[PDB]
């Protein structure tokens, strides 16, 4: 029941891209790379915990194995077919691999296609754009070099894909290999302190494929240790392949790259298999291993000659030589000399199998091995022949004692009588220690450093081997410098310095390292020799302590060992003065061991070192002195005088150049391992400074050791740098390590030292750094120099990063000038580096890694914040960005071919299964570059560069990056932010087109590759990545590559193709990425809405039902219930839904196809009525309590110096506004900010982020469903489920009028709301208001506008007037609303009173903007006092309307727009029958014929049409304002008040003639209704008396004869100006003209 | 239709149209404001003829 169900899924969805195949290139490197996501994935856990696939990795033979499957490959291939099935037949009858396997590695490769084009050299635009940034970096190969066109066309052809096909056929090959390696590494040497889904992945796959649990006392390792022979007899098939080619396959292709291709790949299988074998070997490795195993292994080695026939040539040393050392180390392992040894002399049976010891035969097999190894002259053999002549030796020495099986091997070879044929072997193998140089030599290429050709995992498992034959070869071989300097090459493995840190790791690995102290060989042979040998022998103590030191960091057991023996050292041992020969007498005790005592009072440097009378010495012929002293103390006092360059002689000799920079490399290696423990958990804090106190004793008071490396460092560079031989080099690399380590414990002294150190910038005195530059050979005794250099000046700048803290000495101004010469000297460097000539690539590649991650984090720490903090490295990151944004034209491709020669050399780097040191180096030094490359185009993007000249050339860096992931997976990411980050700097800023740089046939290959969003693993940091380079690559004017992209050459396999698939499963899909895919949807559909929105209405029936079902099931609050951070996350996802759907509402209505849908969304709006314009959620109790918090401990640093200066995308998570990922690092240093039970200030401060990203949320969500409702509003126009609409307006109101009352936001950290959400509910109620579909419930809504109003601080003229006028036309449509609808009078007579008087007054004296002000109060006052309960309450209202004497003012201001909005206003008060009558009284008529007007009034040029603005203006103030306000003064009494308005009539007949005389054969009709009243009303009243009314003024022919002319033709003269947005005029005309007749007729 | 769509479709960024209600609305709510002042002043002058009589 073990199908391939899930290892070789459906050819349907390889095909189609629904799943692709998990190959073994991407487990692979998941498995090297460790990577927690991907590791964790469910797909490849789904892979992994199959037993198909375990079954598959147990017999790897099985996988290519030749067996007839033509009935599983006929009915895979059954239910671009054809050609798959074609290349599989094909394959399978090349290869003798199965169908099935064929048919697999076809797929993979079709499913690589793009890696395996892009890997393809590039076309001659690329070469050209090159040549033309180069203005070293010679490496391509610009001659050989063709078009896109003739590339593509050779592409598809049939000789090339077969190639191709069996190129991916071996990588997969080479990928599989490699994959179950790491995974057997992973699962027998698993580190501890994993996340628990590692180790709980483990334990399942354990249990499944081996039943290995942890948890049985004795697990079993059967299955375990049964893949030896699986693996030992595939080498087998292995070699046979590598000696001969395939025989079917086709002559053309058997060319010379294929056959290196081919030998490459079966080394690389061989090497794989060997270390698979090695590990299940040395899984146990008290027990022996099966004898009958051995001996078929031995027997092949001897066919094969240790495969150096295949090894033989010298094109494939890089792999021969680590395949050898492999070889070499099972060949150890399978010896097992240690027990073998155990096992011979004391005769005891391991009781766990049968040694080979037991059969003649084996050892016949494996001496003849031996033999013919050293006939043939091999240098691989030399250890395994070393160890196998220690063998016989011990073999004969036991039988000759005895004088059992052994007997007749001794006997049947003749060597039972002679010893003649191993001991001339061990000697040639010894004679120039040709043995330990070729042992130093594997060590190194299977060691724990970079230079390692595997894992420090396998080159620590490897060292046991040799470790265990150098303890077994130490009792019989003599002390000697050889063995001494071997095992030394093999522990250190020259790692270098910064390669120590003190990640806990399983105790296997740190087992090498501690068997020096656990075995006692190897603790009294070299350990106690080596400490004897001090200082005389200063390398190796010196590297024993260092390894030490290094490796016992987490290892609380043996934390204080290398302390202890540097502190309280047994022994001493110096040269010999020929001063001191009459200061000793010798004893005569033992003339062998040369005894002596000290006669007189020696005086060592004449607190002081001083040695007591009567010490005991032995004489090693220097001596060795039995004192316990400090050696530290010494090895300081030593280098001080050194350093003073003062010699003694009658003391003793001064220490070597070399030694010297031993010593002080070692003295940094310690201090670094204790800064670092001590701050780990358990440890002490006084470790590094009680170091320091030990080192600087005995020395003189004024001095310290610092001042020792002072005065060195002086010294060295008296000279200039380019006259110095390599140990002073070295010693000068040393002095900078030690003050790397000096700078964690006591930064105060290394920055004062630094401010005067004369060697970045300091003075014009010879020695400078910067005069290493020019075209020099940087060898690794000049590399290691600069390598230290940048790493020191890094941590310089980290340390100074840290400024809100031991810092007893320094200054603002004293680290700003330390930071800019240092970060003169970074540039300087990386300007210099374009033309060093390094032994090698990686020094290089490492010296860029350091130098560009030396930029970048001074340029991000830079801009992260704004406050003071990072004003201490300003200067330095103004400097850098002034000299990397805007250089001079000389020298602007100096500072640019670095990367350029950077991205060549990483992508045109061959991939290799070995030396994952150099592989992690060029990944993280192509991550360090893209990184830096990200930081300067926000830099270029922030402070207002119009002109970026980088952009040229970042389009050429981007030429090369869309092919570079294809060596390399790791690189999609950082890649894909980079071109992210260039496309908004090419934004704000058509830009450059980068098709023409990326090149039409290699835009689609890096589309199709980047399509997928994480297919095979699924993971989310990636997924949000790509999401968002997308968006940004839609925003800009990029139109050829968005449509690439989308289209996808509808959509069929683009990116919304899984965009789709990806928003169908949000219910169950982690909320962190739908944020992004939501973006991701928007930004195609804002900038191309015609492809988006047909692919989604195409396919509704899938998104809308989830849409519905995410909002009914969406909580308003969700912080109570479970889930705090996720609140945020929710609710942009709604926000994003609504701006989506409110789009897709807009195209439809103007598409007229947004009823429907309109009508089934509005029932999904419950998220929104709940958590929408509600902006409370703001929390300002939390975020006020924290401020306090942290003001009351940080007196100095404030809660708002941690804001973000805009420069990165503000993230909607724990970061948003303050700086965490900095914080964590800033604040870190004092108790307080870890705190207990995961509590203090992060806990808070993280809070208070996620509150801040919850109410951007909520923002975004208002304003998005703002857009929604404005647009329903206009498409839900009939008279239809009117109640739910009603009522959501209305509680959206509501909800807006009382958070307008609420606690507000800052105006700093978000947007000033007034203003913002006042139009919204405004907009909303003039459509209801047009609608006329209100429940006149204004009885309670007034109450918040009225409120709003008071605690507003009057804002009449303030800068705020938006505000004010917005909330004036609110309550203008709320009192309307009202007015539609007593206990209301007494709830709206508050606006009449101390609003509209109060503001009124306050325009009035500012006039002294305001003229619509003044329009809009009017307006207000019109409306409201058309209110039914005003009709009762004029008595009530008359004394507060005449307590303020409006009046007064009004006819102040109209003594023109300003008379115009007084005369209204007046009007509009005259309303009532009480202030009609009080604006009647003769107050009125006294400035209303003493008005300065009149001088325009009397003009001829009064008119409607005047050509005169002001003509036009008074004829229109007259007509619609002077005769309602006469009508009205006439009403409260016309008989009184008839003399004044005859003689106004009679005195400007000016406006009677144009009235009379413009209409011939409307506002106008009003006016003649008017005088026909006035007419009647003056004629009523003559009737009774003659003295007034002395003169009518007014005609009633020609009016009559008019109106009669006047009742389609009407049309010739209505041509209304004012309305324009709307049987509107007509019924009003008939109207007045039957109210003319019945008032005259 | 489609072919009509996009035939009068124009390349710009669709949340700008949609803002174009904000501006319809204020352009409209002036017209609004003059019928609301006018209807008020109709009212008031038939108040005014009842009450003569």
């Amino acid at each position: 029941t073990l199908t391939d169900r899930t290892y070789l899924p459906p050819l349907e969805d390889c095909l189609t891209g629904r799943t692709v195949i998990l190959s073994w290139r991407l487990v692979a490197s998941a498995l090297e790379d460790a990577d927690l996501a991907r590791l964790t994935s469910p797909a490849l856990s789904t892979f992994l915990r199959d037993g198909f696939v375990h079954e598959l990795l147990k017999h790897p033979a099985r996988v290519f194995e030749p067996k007839d499957l033509k009935q599983e490959f006929e009915t895979k291939t059954s239910s671009g077919v054809d050609t798959i099935k074609k290349d599989a037949l094909w394959l399978a009858d090349a290869v003798a691999i199965n169908q099935v396997a064929a048919l697999r590695i076809v797929l993979i490769e079709y499913q690589t296609r793009a890696h395996s084009h892009l890997v393809l050299p590039l076309s001659t635009q690329d070469v050209a754009n090159i040549q033309e940034a180069a203005g070293i970096l010679s490496l391509l190969n610009p001659a050989s070099a063709v078009d896109a066109e003739t590339m593509w066309c050779d592409f598809e052809t049939e000789a090339r894909r077969r190639e191709r096909i069996l190129a991916t056929y071996l990588s997969e090959r080479r990928s599989f290999t490699a994959a179950v390696d790491a995974l057997v590494t992973f699962l027998l040497h698993s580190a501890p302190g994993q996340h628990k889904d590692l180790d709980s992945l483990r334990r399942a796959l354990l249990k499944d494929a081996f039943a290995f649990d942890e948890d049985l006392d004795v697990p079993d390792r059967s299955k375990l240790l049964t893949m030896a022979p699986t693996y030992m007899n595939l080498v087998e098939d292995c070699i046979a392949r590598a000696q001969a080619l395939p025989a079917k396959l086709g002559e053309s292709f058997k060319t010379e790259a294929f056959e290196l291709d081919w030998l490459r790949t079966a080394i690389t299988e061989a090497v794989h298999s060997l270390s698979i074998a090695f590990q299940a070997l040395d899984l146990d490795t008290p027990y022996f291993a099966p004898h009958e195993l051995l001996s078929e292994w031995f027997e092949l080695m001897n066919s094969s000659l240790f495969l150096e026939s295949i090894l033989g040539f010298e094109v494939v040393a890089d792999l021969a030589m680590p395949a050898r050392s492999l070889v070499s180390a099972i060949c150890l392992k399978m010896l097992n000399i240690d027990r073998t040894i155990q096992f011979l002399h004391d005769f005891d049976y391991p009781d766990g199998e049968e040694p080979y010891l037991l059969s003649s035969q084996t050892l016949n097999k494996i001496h003849t091995a031996v033999t013919n190894a050293v006939n043939s002259g091999v240098a691989a053999s030399l250890p395994v022949a070393f160890a196998w002549s220690l063998i016989v030796h011990q073999m004969h020495l036991g039988y000759q004692e005895r004088a059992s099986p052994y007997d007749d091997f001794l006997r049947e070879q003749r060597l039972d009588n002679d010893i003649a044929p191993v001991e001339q072997i061990a000697m040639l193998a010894t004679s120039r220690g040709q043995v330990y140089q070729v042992m130093s030599e594997m060590a190194l290429c299977l060691g724990t450093t970079h230079e390692a050709a595997f894992r420090p995992a396998v080159g620590a498992r490897a060292r046991l081997v040799f470790q265990d034959l150098l303890k077994r070869s130490a009792y019989l071989i003599p002390y000697q410098d050889e063995p001494v300097f071997s095992l030394l090459a093999i522990l250190a493995t020259g790692r270098q310095y910064w390669d120590v840190t003190d990640a806990l790791s399983a105790s296997s690995l740190n087992q090498v390292y501690t068997d020096m102290l656990d075995d006692e060989t190897l603790f009294t042979q070299f350990t106690m020799q080596a400490i004897n040998r001090f200082p005389y022998e200063f390398n190796p103590f010196s590297v024993l302590c260092r390894v030490l030191a290094a490796a016992l960091i987490t290892n609380k057991d043996k934390a204080d060992v290398v302390t202890g023996w540097l502190w309280r050292t047994p022994t001493l041992t110096v040269d010999w003065n020929p001063a001191w020969d009459r200061s000793y007498e010798l004893c005569f005790e033992d003339e062998n061991t040369n005894s002596f005592r000290l006669t007189r009072d020696v005086d060592l440097f004449g607190e002081r070192f001083i040695i007591p009378e009567g010490t005991l010495g032995r004489f090693v012929t220097t001596a060795r002195l039995e004192f316990e002293h400090s050696a530290l103390a010494l090895l300081g006092k030593r280098l001080e005088v050194k350093a003073a360059e003062e010699i003694c002689d009658s003391g003793m000799a001064p220490l070597d150049v070399d030694e010297q920079a031993e010593a002080v490399a070692m003295l940094a290696t310690v201090l670094r391992a204790e800064s670092l423990k001590s701050t780990a958990k358990g440890g002490d804090p006084e470790a590094p400074l009680k170091f320091l106190k030990e080192a600087s004793r005995l020395l003189p008071h004024n001095k310290d050791i610092l001042t020792v490396i002072s005065d060195t460092i002086d010294g060295l560079v008296e000279k200039e740098l380019l006259e110095l031989d390599g140990p002073q080099i070295a010693v000068l690399a040393s002095c900078l390590q030690f003050l790397h380590a000096a700078l964690a414990v006591c930064p105060g002294r290394v920055w004062a030292y630094m401010s005067r150190c004369a060697l970045i910038a300091g003075d014009a005195r010879p020695g400078r750094l910067s005069r290493i530059t020019g075209s020099l050979d940087m060898y690794a005794e000049r590399f290691d120099l600069l390598s230290s250099a940048v790493k020191l000046f890094a941590a310089l700048i980290d340390s100074a990063a840290c400024s809100a803290v031991p810092w007893l000495g320094t200054s603002e101004k004293i680290l700003s000038r330390v930071a800019l010469a240092i970060a003169q000297a970074a540039l300087d460097v990386y300007e210099s580096t374009t033309t060093w000539r390094f032994r090698s690539e990686l020094d290089r590649s490492i010296l860029v890694r350091d130098v560009v991650g030396l930029m970048h984090k001074l340029v991000v720490h830079a801009h992260t914040l704004s406050s003071h903090l990072t004003s201490t490295l300003s200067p330095a990151a103004a400097h850098i960005i002034s000299s990397f944004l805007t250089p001079p034209p000389s020298a602007s491709s100096l500072r640019f071919q670095p990367l350029l020669g950077t991205l060549l050399v990483a992508l045109i780097t061959p991939r290799a299964t070995l030396y994952p040191g150099q592989s992690r180096i060029l990944a993280e030094r192509v991550t360090s570059v893209l990184a830096f490359c990200t930081s300067l185009l926000r830099a270029a993007d922030f402070l207002g560069q119009t002109h970026i000249p980088l952009q040229t050339h970042l389009f050429q860096s981007a030429c090369l990056l869309a092919r570079l992931p294809a060596a390399n997976a790791v690189y999609r990411a950082p890649v894909l932010e980079l071109l992210r980050a260039l496309v908004e700097v090419a934004g704000r800023a058509e830009p450059p087109s980068l098709l023409g740089y990326l090149g039409s046939h290699a835009a689609r290959s890096f589309i199709s590759l980047v399509e997928g969003i994480d297919k095979p693993f699924g993971r989310v940091e990636h997924a949000v990545v790509t999401w968002r380079f997308f968006a940004a690559v839609i925003r800009n004017r990029q139109q050829w590559m968005a449509g690439c992209l989308l289209t996808g050459r509808v959509g069929e396999g683009s990116v919304l193709a899984a965009a789709m698939e990806r928003l169908r499963e949000v219910k169950s899909l982690d909320v962190q990425e739908a944020v992004a895919v939501m973006d991701f949807v928007v930004s195609a559909q804002n900038y191309w809405p015609w492809t988006i929105f047909a692919v989604r209405k195409e396919k509704e029936v899938v998104d809308a039902l989830r849409g519905y079902v995410r909002g009914l099931k969406a909580p308003g609050m969700v912080m109570k219930t479970d889930g705090a951070a996720a609140a945020a996350f929710q609710a942009r996802i709604a926000a994003y839904v609504a701006e989506t759907f409110a789009m897709q509402l807009y195209h439809m209505r103007q598409m007229r196809q947004a009823e429907k849908f309109a009508g089934e969304l509005v029932a999904d709006l419950d998220y929104f009525l709940r958590e929408g314009v509600m902006v409370w959620g703001y929390n300002a109790s939390l975020h006020g309590n924290f401020a306090r918090n942290f003001a009351k401990r940080f007196p100095g640093v404030e809660v708002d110096d941690f804001k973000r200066t805009m420069w990165l995308p503000r993230e909607l998570g724990k970061g948003y506004y303050y700086a965490l990922e900095v914080a964590e690092q800033m604040l870190g240093f004092d108790a307080g900010w870890g705190g207990v039970k995961q509590s203090g200030f992060r806990k808070e401060m993280e809070t208070a982020n996620l509150n801040l990203s919850l109410v951007e949320a909520q923002v975004s969500l208002f304003h998005a469903w703002e857009y929604l409702l404005l647009e329903l509003t206009l498409s839900l126009l009939p008279k239809k489920e009117n109640a739910a609409f009603a009522r959501q307006v209305l509680q959206v109101v509501e909800q807006c009028l009382e958070a307008n009352q609420r606690s507000q936001p800052p105006e700093n950290i978000f947007v000033v709301l007034g203003h913002a959400r006042a139009g919204l509910a405004l907009t909303l109620l003039q459509r209801l208001a047009d609608a006329n579909q209100l429940p006149r419930d204004v009885t309670h809504l007034l109450a918040l506008v009225s409120s709003a109003i008071h605690a507003v601080e009057n804002p009449f003229g303030a800068n705020d007037l938006p505000y004010f006028r917005t909330l004036l036309k609110i309550l203008f449509v709320v009192l309307r609303a009202a007015k539609q609808g007593v206990a209301i009078t007494q709830q709206v007579l508050t606006i009449l009173d101390r609003v509209v008087a109060r503001c009124f007054r306050a325009l009035a004296a500012l006039v002294h903007t305001a003229p619509e002000d003044l329009a809009l109060i009017t307006a207000i006052l019109q409306a409201c006092l058309s209110v039914p309960g005003i009709e009762q309450c004029q008595v009530q209202v008359l004394n507060i309307m005449a307590a303020h004497d409006v009046f007064q003012v009004a006819v102040a201001l109209f003594s023109p727009v300003y008379g115009e909005l007084a005369l209204l206003f007046l009007l509009e008060l005259s309303a009532l029958p009480a202030l009609a009558e009080h604006l009647a009284c003769d107050g009125l008529l006294g400035h209303l014929a003493a008005a300065r007007l009149a001088g325009y009034m009397r003009r001829t040029n009064v008119g409607p049409f005047a050509e005169n603005a002001g003509a036009a203006r008074c004829y229109a103030i007259w007509a619609k304002c002077l005769l309602p306000l006469l009508l009205n003064i006439l009403a409260a009494l016309g008989s009184t008040v008839a003399p004044e308005v005859a003689w106004v009539l009679n005195q400007f007949p000016n406006l009677l003639q144009s009235s009379v005389e413009r209409i011939e054969p409307l506002l106008e009709i009003s006016e003649i209704h008017s005088l026909a009243l006035l007419t009647r009303v003056l004629a009523a009243c003559r009737a009774q008396n003659a003295r007034d009314v002395p003169e009518v003024t007014w005609d009633g022919a020609k009016v009559l004869e008019c109106v009669e002319y006047w009742l389609k033709v009407l049309r010739e003269r209505l041509v209304p100006l004012g309305p324009r947005e709307v049987n509107r005029l007509e019924e009003k005309a008939v109207g007045l003209l039957v109210g003319v007749r019945e008032v005259l007729e | 239709d489609v072919d009509t769509y996009l035939s009068n479709l124009q390349t710009k960024t669709t949340l700008s149209m949609i803002a174009d209600g904000l501006e319809r609305s204020a352009r409209d709510f002036d017209a609004f404001l003059e019928e609301n002042v006018t209807l008020e002043w109709e009212a008031q002058r038939k108040r005014i003829y009842q009450h003569f009589g």
